[PDB]
């Protein structure tokens, strides 16, 4: 299990904002109550089965090429928008619009998402 | 979401006549600061592939007042009369939001947000 947390695309760093514990700063917009909210409203705990399970959903919503929504690159690197259909141990369900940067050896890297439930 | 449309990094560095404070390669996110000589000062950062923006004032190195907008496409800055300004507009089917940040010749912060 804990290694499938370190083969993900989600950095350990991330996983304090996906349960509303990345307090904001000049470069982090805090949006710690929107994502405790939303991980309490679909029934995934800031456990260890919690984080395995973000930990699946975002490294596979990189395997579809069909998801992606938005493109962009600059100077710095290559970054792309996708969305991902995601219900939970509560039954309720969530559409993750999530960032990630396509890194140069090919790899995803695990940026922000938003949940969007409407 | 993707700031697609900002002030190139020479109209910023008129702007704030000062290179960032500090840059996030994370996020491609920048933090600038200005100040008045009477104690007042403003950060202004943002995030172009996370499409935030954040301020925060500080009157003597207390924070005063801090706000943050999400889901920024573009910010563009703006002449009048009165000098340059900072511009940002959100724009959704029931509400808009507008911010204008002035620094030259006063700090000057104005936001609404309409139904």
């Amino acid at each position: 299990t804990a290694q499938t947390i370190a083969n993900s695309v989600v950095d350990a760093k991330k996983f304090d904002y996906l349960f509303g514990k990345a307090t904001g700063n000049s470069h982090t917009l805090d949006r710690t109550n929107q994502l405790a909210l939303e991980m309490k409203r679909l029934g995934v705990a800031d456990d260890i089965n919690g984080h395995a399970v973000l930990a699946e959903h975002f490294t596979q919503a990189t395997k579809d090429s069909n998801n992606i929504v938005k493109k962009y690159t600059d100077q710095y690197g290559s970054f792309e928008i996708r969305e991902s259909f995601f219900i939970g141990p509560s039954g309720k369900a969530t559409v993750f619009e999530s960032t990630f940067e396509v890194m140069k050896d090919g790899s995803h890297r695990f940026i922000t998402t938003i949940p969007k439930n409407g | 979401m993707f700031i697609e449309n900002k002030p190139g990094e020479i109209e910023l560095l008129s702007f704030f006549e000062s290179e960032p404070v500090s840059f996030e390669r994370d996020n491609i996110s920048f933090l600038y600061t200005a100040k008045n000589k009477c104690g007042l000062s403003v950060d202004f950062s943002f995030s172009v592939v996370e499409g935030w923006i954040q301020y925060t004032v500080r009157l003597h190195e207390n924070e005063i007042l801090h706000n943050s907008i999400d889901g920024v496409s573009s910010f563009s800055i703006r002449n009048d009369n009165l000098g340059d300004y900072i511009y940002a507009e959100i724009i959704t089917k029931e509400l808009i939001n507008k911010i204008e940040i002035r620094i030259r010749p006063d700090i000057k912060i104005k936001s609404s947000s309409v139904i």
